[PDB]
């Protein structure tokens, strides 16, 4: 009968702007609704819940939700999108007076306001004696996505983004390496869609 | 509600009974088990209202549990399958929805512990070019090798973990994804300030934490025993 209905396994928000995570129910009485967090490596944290009180519910860090009964929605918002928001995001419901069940989860990836982009693709080499190498692309934009690699022997690394608090600093890469003799950097992303202007060094 | 839960990490053969054991303090009489996977949330296996109540939720089957006494309630894995592989919550609850999770126990069931091997790990010193480009410098540390995907990697600088300027792949890669017990890597990067990879006093380290056999685990090949373990590697500041 009860259900909880979460639209998206993987949302992307732009630095700085509005967070929205649906969230839908099924149950025909009202239930109570949750929403949790969890941050990387790490367990639950309760955000807020919605327990017939106020349908205008807070929570902590600006974030909030309204229960819409006529909607059947409880969608979680915050005003400003974060790199720290970078999390999972779980909404649950009360079900048979005894329990709470959960939706399916989403993550929320922040897409860094990168206004001074620097593609490049750079080789870098073991610290320990070596014709050991990896590559690694660095500093585009949002625009910007990696494809996995069409060579079984190449192996290419989801997009990460690094935050440098030092410098107040983000930046996205990835990471490809191969044991092969001929591997060079300057061909181990042909598969993905590059930045007309990317740097290749030497 | 100290809900504390053992074991934290475990790795297991196929085909053993596994107990999990959860304990609370504050003798609510509603206690949980759940276990979670990628793109499934927390799925309820059992729970419990009294010690002479058992309840199954969505996933019971290839479990059983038993509610000890008010504070304990235990989970069991019948005999262990490699879909078992999970990380499990316990819970409880007050009368009103107040839920308490437990931090969670991290559980691998493989086939055979044969095949169970540690990290090679490497570190990559930063790129010249990106160094005169940017006035940054990336290090890259790569783990290659190990098995099962069972990993926390970190990194050290001058003895002190750092988060700072750190991106981890969220999920090993399979190195030979067509086999069904494939090896995996991961890779990570730290990010400096190219006057801060030029101090040749600073030290650069990726640890990289194994969860693999136990002292108690027999061993039959010469290759070393593949236990839960360390392995790290270093670099040097370099001003050349």
């Amino acid at each position: 009968a009860q259900s909880v209905t979460q639209l998206g396994s993987h949302v992307s928000v732009s630095e700085g702007a509005l967070v929205l995570l649906r969230c839908n129910y099924s149950s025909s009485v009202p239930p109570y609704l949750f929403w949790y967090v969890q941050y990387p490596n790490q367990g639950l944290q309760l955000l807020l819940k919605y327990t017939s009180a106020a349908t205008l519910v807070k929570g902590i860090n600006g974030f909030e939700a309204e229960f819409k009964k006529s909607e059947t929605s409880f969608h979680l918002t915050k005003p400003s999108a974060h790199m720290s928001d970078a999390a999972e995001y779980f909404c649950a419901v009360s079900e048979q007076d005894d329990k709470i069940i959960f939706g399916k989860g989403t993550r929320l990836h922040i897409l860094p306001n990168i206004q001074n982009p620097d593609p490049a693709v750079y080789q870098l080499r073991d610290s320990k004696s070596s014709d050991k190498s990896v590559c690694l692309f660095t500093d585009f934009d949002s625009q910007t996505n990696v494809s996995q690699s069409k060579d079984s022997d190449v192996y290419i690394t989801d997009k990460c983004v690094l935050d440098m608090r030092s410098m107040d600093f983000k930046s996205n890469s990835a990471v490809a390496w191969s044991n092969k003799s001929d591997f060079a950097c300057a061909n181990a992303f042909n598969n993905s869609i590059i930045p007309e202007d990317t740097f290749f060094p030497s | 509600a100290d809900v504390t839960q053992t074991p934290r990490n475990r790795i297991t053969k196929t085909g053993k009974r596994i107990m999990l054991e959860c304990s609370q303090t504050k003798g609510h009489d509603r206690m949980y088990w759940y276990r979670q996977d990628p793109g499934l949330g927390l799925r309820l296996i059992y729970y419990s209202f009294d010690v002479k109540d058992i309840n199954k939720g969505e996933i019971s089957d290839g479990y059983s549990v038993s509610r000890q006494a008010q504070a304990k309630f235990s989970l069991s894995l019948e005999s262990a399958i490699p879909n078992q592989t999970a990380l499990y919550f316990c819970a409880t609850s007050d009368e009103s929805y107040g839920y308490t999770f437990g931090s969670g126990t991290r559980l691998t069931v493989v086939e055979d512990l044969n095949k169970v091997s540690p990290p090679e790990v490497a570190v990559f010193e930063p790129s010249e070019a990106e160094i005169s480009h940017t006035q940054k410098a990336t290090l890259v540390c790569l783990a290659t090798g190990f098995y099962p995907d069972h990993v926390e990697l970190s990194w050290w600088v001058n003895g002190k973990e750092v988060h700072s300027g750190v991106c981890t792949d969220p999920q090993p890669l399979k190195e030979q994804p067509a086999l069904n017990d494939s090896r995996y890597s991961l890779s990570s990067r730290l990010r400096v300030s190219a006057t801060f990879w030029q101090n040749p006093r600073n030290h650069f380290r990726c640890q990289v934490q194994f969860y693999g056999l136990s002292e108690n685990d027999e061993w039959t090949q010469d290759r070393a025993k593949p236990v839960t373990q360390i392995v790290s590697a270093e670099a040097w500041g370099r001003a050349d």
